[PDB]
């Protein structure tokens, strides 16, 4: 431990602390911008729940494959991760919980399907030699329903009920800044139909039972969009916490480094002075 | 004129690490980055060419009042040289007033002159 070495480490920790604070501020802006997108989709969800709350309970559809029925038997899984690196436990928590649940629910590897958004977290299941069906790597920090429309169209073209009947989606849910909780909710078939209010009767004279086959794909895509927005908000929260901890650790290291530097400088000067005075007195 | 430029430099100096990414909040932070880059580029100077105080304060006022937010940051030196030439051409009244009073000239006339030079300038 040399004086100049400690000086170099000190200035390096200075710049690193500045960078971590800057990226923490950037993550703050990202979360602030993403939260309005998260809360602006609730009316569409409530409209879908309103238009569906009188249909399944109204016996409009008999045995539609999406309407509480089993299409062709093939059990799949949905998982969403982050795709910009240093987030903390955001990726690890979901990728661990899904693996633990898979080890008890799934039959054998290389048999079931996985759908991942974010190659950064996808690489875990890649090393876990799982088959990838649909993958999304690059997307804006503020994705829109228009942006997700292409992936939704693929998700209803392939993955459709003629090919796929079960899904389980895994993601991180924004519960608090301290920690973003992970959940496991199935996509299809719908478990039950809850009612938002009393049965607002509508007229279905276009068709009594041919509206389900289009109404329910919208149900699936709306749920997918909801999962995506929850995952993005949770990612931003994870980055918040990780960068705050990084800056705090940097400052804590800095104070001790400065203390050791001062002690070293004092020791060096006192030893040099003693050497000089002894050399002078020796004559 | 010195104080505003001093605060601008102080604000820009602490945000030099933001320039690596465009994810910056544009209205405040990117404005500060552009202003700081322009101010630094103005503050650069060559050797053995002292600048008279009147021209110094002229260029500092022009930069401070935001009149240079449009010129590309890679042409500010040429802009400055051409502005000195133009001031030598027809700014002699403002130069004489500054010389004889140590005070800023009339802001309206100053703005008119700098607007005329900005109009007559060509961007590269």
């Amino acid at each position: 431990a040399s004086l100049r070495d400690i000086k170099t480490r000190i200035n390096a920790t200075k710049k690193t602390s500045q960078i971590t604070k800057a990226m923490e501020m950037v993550s703050t802006s990202k979360l602030n911008r993403a939260e309005q997108n998260a809360k602006s989709f609730v009316p569409y969800m409530e409209k879908i729940q309103e238009v569906v709350a009188n249909v399944a309970l109204g016996a409009g559809g008999a045995s539609h494959p999406m309407l509480v029925s089993r299409p062709v038997k093939k059990t799949g899984y949905l998982v969403i991760t982050s795709d910009r690196g240093l987030a903390g436990a955001y990726n690890s928590n979901v990728l661990r919980l899904v693996y633990q649940t898979i080890q008890k629910r799934h039959a054998s590897p290389d048999e079931y399907a996985i759908i991942v958004i974010g190659r950064v977290g996808l690489s875990f299941f890649r090393k876990r030699n799982m088959p990838v069906i649909l993958d999304i790597t690059r997307l804006p920090d503020q994705p829109s329903f228009a942006d997700i429309k292409e992936i939704a169209r693929k998700t209803v073209g392939l993955f459709a009920d003629g090919t796929f009947d079960e899904l389980y989606m895994y993601y991180n849910h924004y519960v608090s800044a301290i920690q973003q909780e992970v959940t496991e909710r199935k996509l299809l078939p719908l478990t039950d139909l809850a009612e938002n209010k009393q049965r607002t009767v509508y007229e279905f004279e276009p068709s009594q039972e041919e509206i389900l086959d289009v109404l329910l794909p919208q149900y699936a895509e709306s749920l997918i969009y909801g999962a995506l927005l929850d995952a993005k908000a949770s990612e931003h929260a994870a980055r918040m916490t990780a960068m705050k901890n990084a800056t705090d650790n940097a400052n804590e290291l800095i104070r001790t480094l400065t203390l050791s530097y001062n002690r070293a400088r004092q020791a060096a000067i006192t030893q040099e002075i003693t050497e000089i005075v002894a050399g002078a007195n020796a004559l | 004129v010195a104080g505003t430029l001093r605060l601008d430099l102080a604000a820009y100096r602490e945000l030099e690490a933001f320039a690596q990414f465009g994810s910056d909040l544009d209205k405040a932070t990117q404005a500060k980055l552009a202003r700081g880059a322009r101010t630094v580029e103005v503050l650069k100077q060559d050797l053995h060419q002292p600048i008279p105080v009147e021209k110094q304060v002229l260029i500092i006022y022009a930069l401070t009042r935001g009149f240079l937010d449009d010129i590309p940051v890679e042409d500010v030196r040429r802009f400055e040289k051409e502005f000195y030439l133009f001031l030598d051409q027809n700014g002699q009244h403002l130069l004489e007033h500054i010389r004889t009073t140590k005070d800023l000239p009339n802001e309206d006339d100053l703005n008119k002159a700098i607007e005329a030079f900005k109009k007559t300038f060509v961007v590269s």
